[PDB]
DNA sequence: ATCTTTCCTATTGCTTTAAAGGCAGAGGACTGTATTGATCAGTCCAAACTTCTTTCTGCATGTACATGGAAAACTGGCCAAGGCAAACACGTCCGGAATGATGGTATTTAAGAACAAACATTCCCTGGTATCAGCAAGTACAGTGCCCTGCTGACAGAGCAGGAGACACAA
DNA sequence: TTGTGTCTCCTGCTCTGTCAGCAGGGCACTGTACTTGCTGATACCAGGGAATGTTTGTTCTTAAATACCATCATTCCGGACGTGTTTGCCTTGGCCAGTTTTCCATGTACATGCAGAAAGAAGTTTGGACTGATCAATACAGTCCTCTGCCTTTAAAGCAATAGGAAAGAT
């Protein structure tokens, strides 16, 4: 029968290639047109440096690596190694977020 | 007598009695507010002088003010006092 | 052939005594029963999980561990040394006053 | 021009990853909308500030530099951009 | 002759001292230069904020019928307002205490 | 037959009492010596102002009730109602310290 | 003079009392010891900030207004003391 | 008069690395206080030198490390955040092009267990 | 013409020479670094700067650096870092 | 325009080539380039610093300075003697067995 | 479900001390005039942003099988909640002092202001070696079929002692 | 000649040999993926020449800061005493942890579709540079009145005691 890798290696892989690795892990044009999207409420017909957005997409995704690492430690206080939103709310509570 | 020490607490009494004329204030309330206003005061001036030292300008005017009011105060807070300080800028400039 | 008039009891304790080093794994137990016996040669499982009880049961057999990790997989089988001349000289099918450790 | 569905470009396999940044072994499938919600919130509130210095300075092209400050002004302090 | 001097808040109108402001941001070392209109400004939205908050604490003590604003108003107030809580947020009030709130899940059956 | 409080209820109305109170909860004197203690090792024969002490307690005393509140909600985030010291490690590491 | 063992002044009634202003229910024994060494890191990290405002000035005086600074330093401002 | 002595730069003076002049230019310019000390440049400048000195020397054993020679954003991320102190000073401090120390809690671990046949629930 | 971009390449370039001689520095490294030092140059002059308000001190001597320097800089960073201020301060003064 | 059927070295060899004398610096070079290329009328930044590596990379172009001053800013580059017909007889495009001088 | 016990909450009097009000004064804030250089206003470059098009994948979505991690349920025991009694150590005042933070004046030395010289720092060429991308091998570990080592309950059938028949001793 | 002990053969309980079958622990073999080597490409680190503007040198000057001395304020220390709080003990009950069971939702694998990335180009907006100018801030002098400190006053809130009502616990 065909090769099956048992649940959690595959997980403990990926962390493994995205914890050494440091490439960003979002889409660029998809994050532009959603900071454009956003940009429209507080003014309209703004222009935007490459520099400045590359910039809000590493704050971005730094900023969701250290919610991801808090939902994870408070995941794993619950005896649970599966995070759900309630770890997410905890955790933003906690730092007052 | 000692050396003269300067607080706010003449000004917030006035609001106070402005807003609550009947009601009163306790001395560490009064202290409390007057630590409130410096920190406020502190944090607009310090984003004032930032705003001002990232546009290569030497002088501060209202419109940096404005620009660290909406930038510090959140929300409805911000465009409440932006208008306070529109007011109050107009009604001086006719002098 | 039929089943050979002995016990499984006797066969490994004939098989651990004929072996140089007075010790033998399963694998070996296995072999030599197969060997010098054609009619197991048929039937492996059911007189393998035999012995496997009969080790894992009777007192007079006893495990040694490999220390050096040797060929490995498998443990050497002994007889107890108490055990003595059991089934010797015509008892092959049913011993008397099987042996007790304690 | 008008741009109106542009959350749902944070796509789930883009949230596994950032969570496998962060050591996260197994998901929920609620993560992913509350993830949503918490970018468009970070988000909004890096872009609010950005705008304002922005429109302070009478530009209407928002620069690298601006982002800095306004990440620093959050105590987000970035580095590799000039700051 | 010298003419009646004004003082310039009560030029803009204001309770809090414009010339005070102007003197505390000139020796504060912000900038090189202070303008005229930044320090009535300043004023105005620190009167404002001012008068917000001693309005909502001033509603807490009447709440607790009390006529003197004590820190415990102010705690109360500021944290019962989600933008003041929010601009005062790593702030700490002295003898403030903290508002009452328990959990659903310690309440008895 | 003498009356008793069931478990829990006197725990209800001690943090009632106490968050609707406002006055220091740690002992004044034993608080300060604490302080001396800590402040001689930096440099010896230092002089202390008593509000310097009471801002100290204050700020020690808001301190550790936020860090009790966030630890009775990791309690409460593991499906326990008694706060363990795991607990107040999860909330100071997530809080960053 | 020299002060030995003031830690233990941290007494077991004044924790409960602290974790009852926090919304605590029902408290562990261990808490207590890991209360009293959390304190005491804080203690320090704020006394050793105090005694150095308080070298800078050339004063043997540890003042209020040291003090504020050194919590406002670690942003945990507070109020009621900064006059 | 006098006849001007030959100029000697205030960083050979001191015998620091870094510009004593740009750094007390910086300090005038930048509204810190009325006047500038002419020592204050000097320390600050040491100061910059040595924190810059340690960085660099932790990243370029991190570059080591990794078998290489020009230093990058991850071997000064990994320099920061494996030191203690330079951790805490720069805890809140983001870097660009950066990743985190490689971390993975035991309880994720995979569960080693004796027996170990196919999986089944 | 296009405005002089002034930046501390050189200097830190000739401290990792100093320290490796062997290694190199990539532009983006480069970067970081000059961004580095100029979060630590702002902290520490806006600390001297606080210390000398509340001191109401008109100028910034070595000695506000230290104080900045040994408040934020923890532990043994700021031991040694001290000692080389002092060092570099000692032998300026001795020419 | 796509790019030229020629690479940077056959390009900086005709360069060199049709020089008076036998001999250019990267601003000639950038010049005769753009001049008989209107692709590399763009991205200026990335060929001009692609015709430099060529240059430096390769050992069969070998540096000459200017000897009365001259306009004075860049060194002269000549092809190397030793080198040869390399991208003759039709292999503009790559040289086999690019040359080295150790 | 109704009675007992406890606690919280509220009401009323006394007081006390904390906040409101009056008066003196002073130093910092208002008025007036001149300098200025920091700011505002207009025009142009170009370079950098925005916009549009074509291809190629790498990515995201969709689907299906399934196992182990989340959830629930029950037991128990031992951890901690609740209460009583005793001891002491915190808390309060009363005073001594002594330590040191702050005010007043001199002076000195340190740095601000101005201008000349310059050379260190910046911008534009230049060689060459350290880093990124693609294909291919060795190394590393996961998963699992299979086997050895333990234990447990029960059935099947040879061993050897017990009882009955045959034979020889004793009376 | 007749009854019974002893030897021998059949019988029958004993005990061992055999079977089926679930649990832990461990090994070898296949398979998948990560890392490294080779090659190629490239981009940026360091030497060489020209430029400009920022730093050093020198002098004057004036005031910020240091030093010395004086003054009182406010914090440390001791003594006595009150009694509220903490420590220790005892009881016991219910909450955390262990164990077992259920089941469904996340993981893993593969198939299909699609738009993000990148090259290339065109269009275009305005950020910044430069020159003219002009006006709002700073500097300086006079003076006058707003805020701080002391002293007096009175009432809002704290302390003490009592009483009413809410609610927990229990049969």
């Amino acid at each position: 029968k065909p090769h099956r890798y048992r649940p959690g290696t595959v997980a403990l892989r990926e962390i493994r290639r995205y914890q050494k690795s440091t490439e960003l892990l979002i889409r660029k044009l998809p994050f532009q047109r959603l900071v454009r999207e956003i940009a429209q409420d507080f003014k309209t017909d703004l222009r935007f440096q490459s520099s400045a957005v590359m910039a809000l997409q590493e704050a971005c995704e730094a900023y969701l690596v250290g919610l991801f690492e808090d939902t994870n430690l408070c995941a794993i206080h619950a005896k649970r190694v599966t995070i759900m939103p309630k770890d997410i709310q905890l955790a933003r509570r906690i730092r007052g977020e | 007598k000692r050396s003269r020490k300067e607080s706010y607490s003449i000004y917030v009494y006035k609001v106070l009695k402005q807003v609550h004329p009947d009601t009163g204030i306790s001395s560490k309330a009064m202290g409390i507010m007057n630590s409130f206003v410096n920190d406020i005061f502190e944090r607009i001036a310090g984003e004032a002088s930032r705003l001002a030292h990232y546009n290569k300008r030497s002088t501060i005017t209202s419109r940096e003010i404005q620009t660290a009011v909406r930038l510090l105060l959140p929300g409805e807070l911000a465009k409440h006092a932006v208008s306070e300080g529109t007011k109050a800028v107009t009604k001086y400039t006719s002098a | 052939h039929a089943k050979p008039p002995y016990s499984y009891i006797s066969l490994i304790t004939m098989a651990i005594q004929q072996a140089p080093s007075k010790m033998l794994t399963l694998s070996e137990i296995y072999q030599w029963i197969m060997d010098l016996f054609p009619y197991y040669r048929q039937n492996q499982q059911r007189w393998q999980n035999s012995i496997r009880h009969s080790l894992s049961f009777n007192d007079c057999f006893v495990k040694v561990a490999r220390s050096p990790d040797k060929p490995g997989k498998g443990s050497y089988w002994t007889l107890h040394p108490d055990s003595g001349n059991m089934f010797e000289n015509g008892c092959y099918l049913r011993r008397q006053k099987r042996f007790k450790c304690e | 021009k008008v741009l109106r569905d542009n959350i749902q470009g944070i796509t789930k396999p883009a949230i596994r990853r950032l969570a496998r940044r962060g050591g996260v072994k197994r998901i929920s499938g609620l993560i992913y909308e509350e993830t949503r919600g918490v970018l468009k919130v970070f988000l909004e509130n890096v872009i609010r500030d950005a705008v304002t210095y922005t429109e302070h300075a009478k530009r209407k092209t928002v620069t690298a530099m601006d982002v800095v400050y306004a990440l620093k002004r959050q105590g987000r302090t970035l580095y590799g951009f000039g700051g | 002759a010298r003419a009646k001097a004004k003082t310039r808040s009560s030029r803009a109108g204001l309770q809090f001292p414009v010339g005070r402001v102007h003197r505390l941001l000139r020796k504060g070392n912000y900038s090189e230069r202070v303008g005229a209109g930044a320090p009535v400004y300043l004023a105005a939205v620190l009167e404002y904020l001012t008068a917000e908050i001693l309005e909502l604490a001033g509603n807490a003590a009447r709440d607790n019928k009390k006529t003197r604003i004590i820190p415990r108003h102010l705690q109360l107030a500021i944290r019962n307002d989600e933008e003041l809580n929010k601009l005062l947020g790593r702030v700490t009030i002295a003898q403030g205490g903290v508002l009452p709130n328990i959990q659903a899940v310690l309440l008895p059956k």
